């Protein structure tokens, strides 16, 4: 089980816009600015969307956002596609030298 | 006023400026080997660490 | 162009250790850290550890210390993951990822910036 917790669904509709929270405390998320978002497509491989706090890779749209508030930080989309449908992953540094995961996130689009 | 006991070799840490031209003080400069004292007007910022 | 590839899906039974390779293609596979995950069938990624190749040196989870190990042969551009003492609780797919850039002085050991993926096996015990 994942140290972080977070969501694992939210559902709606194209166009719409989304926060889902990833949370942690002083030792994960609070001291460090190391927080990050990975996709999921289902039995796809993972694919990273947000790198510390919010810095958008080569590949990734303005149709994702995200920002650092205390102890969560949390993926804010915009502009939904149906073909984003997947889960989505938060990750962080965690202090002594480790990564750690969290949540269950599966996008919905109808 | 203010004598701060921080010591190194050969720059000099978080002492005093000078008011005026960086000015050299020496006790000879006809005996090269007296140790010869260049005091800054304007600071250089230098940082250090251990990243370990 | 740059890529990481992996041995296929894998085939063992409970109890033995497993081997998994991960090949650096296209790229200084000096120059980059490598981070291992696991994600259960279906299920969430779960984080295993790193190797730095030019140094040498890695370190395994908390969950696997002492049961874990990653090695390296720059020779033949490969990465590996030793993991004994299988339980079934391990049935899992295992990725090979590219994480931060070295450098003497700094420390990107622990970023969690995986920017490209192997293709993974998927290990068969039960
Ligand atoms: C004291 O003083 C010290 C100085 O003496 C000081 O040390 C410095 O510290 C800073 C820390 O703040 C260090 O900063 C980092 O530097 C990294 C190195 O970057 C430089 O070099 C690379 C080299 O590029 C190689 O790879 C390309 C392929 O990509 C090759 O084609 C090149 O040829 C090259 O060579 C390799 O391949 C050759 C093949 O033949 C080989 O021959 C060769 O040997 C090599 O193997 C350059 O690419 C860099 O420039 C690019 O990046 C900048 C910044 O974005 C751009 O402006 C620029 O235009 C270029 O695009 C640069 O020249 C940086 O990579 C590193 O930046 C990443 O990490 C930081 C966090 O550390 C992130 O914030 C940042 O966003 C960067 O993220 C990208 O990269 C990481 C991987 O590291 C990815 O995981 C991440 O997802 C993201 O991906 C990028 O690529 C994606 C596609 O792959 C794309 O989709 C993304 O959108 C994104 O573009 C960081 O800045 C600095 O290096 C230290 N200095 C030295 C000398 O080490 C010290 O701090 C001081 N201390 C104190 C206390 O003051
Ligand atoms: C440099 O090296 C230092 C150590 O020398 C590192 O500091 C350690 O960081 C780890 C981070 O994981 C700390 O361990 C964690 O402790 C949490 C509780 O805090 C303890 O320590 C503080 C400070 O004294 C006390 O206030 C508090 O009461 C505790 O004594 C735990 O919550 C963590 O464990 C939980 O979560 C993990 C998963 O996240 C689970 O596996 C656990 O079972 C548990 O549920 C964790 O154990 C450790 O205390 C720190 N040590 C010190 C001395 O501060 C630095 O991180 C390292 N790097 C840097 C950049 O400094």
């Amino acid at each position: 089980q994942s140290a972080l917790t977070q969501p694992a669904s939210v559902s709606g509709s194209p166009g719409q816009s989304i926060t889902i929270s990833c949370t942690g405390t002083s030792y994960d998320v609070g001291s460090y600015n190391l927080v990050s978002w990975y996709q999921q497509h289902p039995g796809k491989a993972p694919k990273l969307m947000i790198y510390e706090v919010s810095k958008r890779p080569s590949g990734v749209s303005n149709r994702f956002s995200g920002s650092k508030s205390g102890n969560t930080a949390s993926l804010t989309i915009s502009g939904l596609q149906a073909e984003d449908e997947a889960d989505y992953y938060c990750c962080s540094y965690a202090g002594s030298s480790t990564v750690v995961f969290g949540g269950g996130t599966k996008l919905t689009v109808l | 006023h203010g004598i701060r006991p921080v010591v190194s070799t050969q720059l000099l840490l978080n002492g005093s400026l000078a008011e005026k031209e960086i000015v050299i003080r020496s006790e000879n400069l006809t005996n090269n080997a007296k140790i010869i004292i260049v005091h800054l007007h304007t600071p250089v910022e230098i940082v250090c660490t251990r990243p370990n | 162009q740059v890529q990481l590839v992996q041995s296929g899906a894998e085939v063992k039974k409970p109890g033995a250790s497993v081997k998994v390779s991960c090949k650096a293609s296209g790229y200084t596979f000096t120059d980059y850290y490598i981070h291992w995950v696991r994600q259960a069938p279906g299920q969430g990624l779960e984080w295993m550890g790193w190797i730095n190749p030019n140094t040498g040196r890695t370190n395994s989870a908390q969950k696997f210390q002492g049961r874990v190990t990653m090695t390296r042969d720059t020779s033949i551009s490969t990465a590996y993951m030793e993991l004994s003492r299988l339980r079934s609780d391990d049935t899992a797919v295992y990725y090979c990822a590219r994480g931060g850039w070295i450098g003497l002085y700094y420390d990107s050991s622990g970023y969690p910036n995986f920017d490209y993926w192997g293709q993974g096996t998927l290990v068969t015990v039960s």
